[PDB]
RNA sequence: AGGAUGCCCCCUCCCGAAGGAAACCCCGGUGACGGGGGAGUACGAGGGAGGGGGUCCAGGGUCUGCCCUUACGUCUAGAAA
RNA sequence: GCGGGGGCGGUGGGGUAAGCCUCCGCUCCGAGACGGGAACAACCGAGACCGGGGUUAAGGCCCCCAAGUGCGGGCUUAGUGUCAAUCUAAAAGGGCGUCCCCCGCCCAAGACAGCCGAGGCGGGGGGCCCCGAAGAUGUACAGGGACUAAGCCCGCCGCCGAGACCCCGGCCCGCGGGCCGUUGGCCCGCGUGGGGUAGGGGGGCGCGGCCGUGGGGCAGAAGCCGGGCCGUGAGGUCCGGUGGACCCGCGGCCGACGAAGAUCCCGGCGG
RNA sequence: ACGUCGUCUCUUCCCAUCCUGGCGGUGCAGCAGCCGCCAAGGGUGGGGCUGCCCGCCCAUUAAAGGGGAACGUGAGAUGGGU
RNA sequence: AGCAUCUAAGCGGGAAGCCCUCCCCGAGACGAGGCGGCCGUUGCCCUGGGGGCAACCCCGGGGCACGAGGGCUCCCGUAGAA
């Protein structure tokens, strides 16, 4: 099964920011949640985005609803993910 | 040893076998990327095992019913071999079966695809012998399992219909076991 | 539908009714019995004639218990079966499916074998036994090939039957593989597979009667008040509705007799050795004589007065089992 | 009796109607995708020029594959009937 | 030609109803190719000179089958259902089965159910589904495979797809203009020019003879078998073989002038 | 120009079930009866009367159901009626 | 839905009906199957063409031999319209 979390690094799969690395940093509802790249580090802007359209990755960094991009990118460092989020995959 | 891989849809080779890996595949979802397979690339040949995995999805009494009934009550009063239907039952059968009613009909190219099919229940021994066996699998096909969803197994459709002949080969599996896992 | 309700004229169930594939009977079913030993399930033997014999009856809660009563009987003339060679069947795991894995044949096989069959001048016997114990641990089956030894009946011909009957009687697979290659090369007595009072099935092709026509082939009616019909009257009015066309189960004429039936639960009376005993001084009629071992079944048995009948252990054989005691013969009809 | 100054392949070059992409960069959208640039480009029916190689081409008989396809004449509103 | 027919509309009027009878109007079939509708004159799209390129229409895009196992939300558990009509279906009624909307009342934690502690009772309506739901050759028929979405509802994105529309080449036509001694021929311009039964109008091909004119033939006429070339075509012409004495081009004129069919006639000959 | 009623013969299909299998209700004590549901594998017969079909009747019977197949079947019969 | 409820998940029981068991046909089951065994997997002759000609080799046609197995002819009947 399919789990996305506050904090979960995920890669979009649809879309122009397809294969680009993005932070979840809240939940709108069970459908819907919003990522931030963050853009200035991956190119990801900060949109709402919808479950099926991310997959989880292995990472997850330590933030609080809503997190504002230095904060994540703050977060981003202490757990040394910045060149993680650079990589496209596929 | 085998090595299991995601079959792409736009890398089919054009030349030789691919072996596809039925386990926890629709039926009807996996016969009609196979059909297709075969049309496009005529000179491919696919083999497909471990068919006694395949799904129905449904209530387990709805499906074994439609089976039933195709089996019982679909008939001939003409000479019975030489106008009639006939059914299959074992799941290679079926599957084979399923394949053929999504292909040209009565024509070469039809016929022509449906000799490069090979199904297998299980996995056969000289498959397994081999140094390096690819399975692959198709997931747009694959069954999406979620709570409270009913469906079936082909195997399980065979036991309900044939069931002395499902136990022979149940039988079989175990007694080549042994065998089989070393190999 | 009918005018008025009656069941169908014949059986739809041995459709079609073509002449056998083969003289010799194929059993499809063969039981599995628990005797304690390993034996043969079965017999073969040449249908002599039929006669009628005075049995005490043995059913203690038959009304005619303890009488005598008159029961007509058929004679198999049975010769010893000669165990020519030795097969295994193990299930192939793709389907199922019984497959043999291989056999041992006896070094020398009688002249009479090379009149049917393409052997060698000598079997190497025990490289075939060797080769054969490797598939032992997949062995689900063993069977054993027979070849009849006509010369030995009354018929005096040359030419045997082979056939393959299974060995059964315990559940232990090794134990029947161990008796089947102890029977290499000897003969099997019908004694050696059955006992006097029991019940068994019998297998064969039944008497030909060529061409008939549907009034004998079915049993439909002839058009009743015969002459008035133009074109005759052993035949059916119509042949069908309209639609659907003609029917495979419509009566029509054709080949009748030469099929092969098998019938249930025919008493073992008496198994002698000396056929000499129940032979009539004129002879069986358009058979001959009985010189050696010979089964006397209560009732009768499919085929013509020369035919081979296979002998089987009961596939369905009824709740209440028949006395231990063999059955009191007191009289043949063929005798003084 | 037709062409063989042919036909076919390759390569190169020129022109080209209607129409006409892609990689990639940028903006938007959850997204299928849209838009600016790349670009009226690559290409595109066909029309011109040359070079290398080959041997028949057209036409015909018959068979196979793929696609299409409900004998004729007639009265009739209506014919495979 | 004075037999019409289909769709839609006038609750047209009649009739239990009818692929029913009888009026009124637009369109289509008859007399209209082609794409879609599973097939199908008249339902949808659309009007076809010939060849080629391109783009769309109706409709479709899991396979059969060209193009999406396309995107978001919700519903259904009955294989219900599976994108209008011809076309194969369903009613009154019952169901909190399930999803949802509204109203009235009770509970201010002393409500409902048998002290406990938080929501509870009733009414009205909507969506999908279930029951109501029974037939005769052969399977959950309404294209088949099958599908739990490849079903249904609210929306959305791209693509495929005709002979239509656009473009190129070729042809023909109507009308107008011009040139040539002309019962006719040729050139140019323009056309939101190019389907067609009955019918009307205009031109050409072939057959037998006649009036002229020019020729061929024993070094081989007509006829016949097969073949190449020319013409949209009727047909013309040439070649090889066979044959053995007549025949053809061009202009004009005339007919006992063209066959696939008549339960056609006569002959021959089949299965 | 699709042979016009019935019957005979022969096959198959439907179920809205008469009996046989399963279950329930009853104004079901028992014996019987009545009513509903599932179920079409098998059975549903012999005679009298009439050209019949239908129906009435007789003796049985577990019961002696009803329909479709070009009003199944006349290049199979029969030919009593029309 | 604090209770209750055969049902919503789960589980037990439950028909002459369905499937298997049983009988018949059966590998043209084109995925045309399994097993054991027997045989072949060779030569010579005549003639036409081609290559280099020095043997030679390749190709076309025919004939003969080897060879498991099969048939006709013969005497028959467990069989039978042919
Ligand atoms: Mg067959
Ligand atoms: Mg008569
Ligand atoms: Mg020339
Ligand atoms: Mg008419
Ligand atoms: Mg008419
Ligand atoms: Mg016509
Ligand atoms: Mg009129
Ligand atoms: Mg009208
Ligand atoms: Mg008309
Ligand atoms: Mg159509
Ligand atoms: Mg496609
Ligand atoms: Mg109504
Ligand atoms: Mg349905
Ligand atoms: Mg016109
Ligand atoms: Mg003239
Ligand atoms: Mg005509
Ligand atoms: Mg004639
Ligand atoms: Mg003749
Ligand atoms: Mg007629
Ligand atoms: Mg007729
Ligand atoms: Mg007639
Ligand atoms: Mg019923
Ligand atoms: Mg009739
Ligand atoms: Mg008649
Ligand atoms: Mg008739
Ligand atoms: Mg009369
Ligand atoms: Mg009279």
């Amino acid at each position: 099964v399919k789990v996305i979390d506050v904090g979960r690094v995920v890669v979009k799969v649809l879309g122009r920011e397809a294969g680009r690395k993005a932070v979840v940093v809240d939940i709108v509802d069970e459908n819907y949640v919003v990522i931030t790249g963050p853009k200035s580090l991956s190119g990801v802007r900060r949109r709402r985005v919808n479950i099926n359209h991310i997959e989880p990755t292995d990472k997850k960094i330590e933030i609080k609803k809503g997190a504002s991009d230095e904060e994540v990118l703050k977060a981003l460092e202490a757990a040394g993910l910045v060149e993680y989020m650079k990589e496209r995959v596929k | 040893m085998i090595v299991k891989k995601v079959l792409d849809l736009s890398q089919i080779p054009e030349k030789g076998e691919i072996v596809i890996d039925a386990e926890g595949h629709i039926m009807g979802r996996l016969a009609s990327y196979v059909a297709k397979i075969l049309l496009s690339k005529p000179e491919l040949r696919v083999v497909v095992v471990n068919a006694e995995k395949l799904v129905v999805t449904g209530d387990r009494k709805m499906v074994v019913e439609w089976f039933m009934r195709k089996i019982s009550e679909w008939r001939t009063h003409y000479n019975p071999e030489k106008a009639g239907p006939k059914i299959p039952r074992r799941p290679d059968r079926v599957f084979k079966r399923v394949v053929r009613g999504m292909l040209p009909k009565k024509v070469e190219s039809g016929r022509d695809a449906l000799k490069r099919l090979r199904v297998y229940m299980s996995i056969p021994l000289d498959f397994i012998q081999r140094r390096r066996l690819v399975l692959y699998e198709v997931p747009a096909a694959k069954l999406r399992v979620r709570p409270l969803m009913q469906f079936v197994t082909l195997e399980e459709v065979w036991r309900s219909i044939d069931p002395a002949a499902w136990e022979k080969w149940n039988k079989a599996k175990e007694v080549w076991a042994k065998k089989i896992k070393q190999a | 539908g009918l005018k008025i309700n009656r069941p169908r004229r014949g059986s739809m169930g041995v459709y079609p009714r073509k002449r056998a594939a083969d003289i010799v009977p194929r059993v499809r079913t063969w039981p599995e019995v628990n005797l304690g030993k390993p034996t043969l399930l079965g017999f073969a033997a040449y249908k002599a004639g039929m006669l009628h014999a005075v049995v005490v009856d043995d059913r203690p809660t038959s009304p005619l218990y303890g009488k005598e009563v008159v029961k007509a009987v058929t004679v198999l003339d049975a010769p010893p079966l000669y165990v020519a060679a030795v097969r295994l069947y193990t299930l192939d795991p793709t389907n199922g499916y019984k497959v043999a894995v291989g056999e041992a044949w006896v070094s020398e096989p009688p002249a009479d074998l090379r009149r049917v069959l393409t052997l060698p001048e000598k079997f190497d016997t025990e490289k075939q036994l060797k080769a054969l114990e490797e598939y032992r641990d997949v062995a689900v089956d063993v069977r054993v090939l027979v070849a009849t030894q006509p010369r030995l009946s009354g018929i005096g011909k040359k030419t045997p039957e082979v056939l393959e009957i299974p060995v059964g009687g315990v559940p232990s697979i090794d134990e029947r593989i161990n008796f089947a290659i102890s029977l290499l090369g000897k003969t099997v007595s019908p004694k050696d597979v059955f006992t006097p009072g029991q019940l068994v099935d019998v297998i064969a092709v039944t008497k030909g009667k060529g061409y008939q026509g549907v009034v004998k082939r079915f049993g439909v009616t002839i058009l009743p008040r015969w002459h008035k019909h133009r074109k005759g009257h052993r035949r059916t009015g119509t042949i069908g509705p309209q639609a659907p066309a003609l029917m495979f189960t419509q009566p029509r004429p054709g080949q009748m007799g030469f099929h092969q039936r098998t019938e249930y639960n025919k008493r073992i009376l008496k198994i002698g050795d000396n056929g000499a005993e129940i032979t009539p001084k004129s002879g069986f009629p358009h058979y001959g004589v009985i010189k050696g071992p010979y089964i006397l079944l209560q009732g009768s048995v499919p085929g013509a007065r020369k035919r081979l009948v296979v002998l089987r252990y009961p596939v369905r054989p009824p709740k209440k089992a028949p006395p231990a005691a063999e059955p009191q013969v007191v009289w043949v009809s063929s005798q003084s």
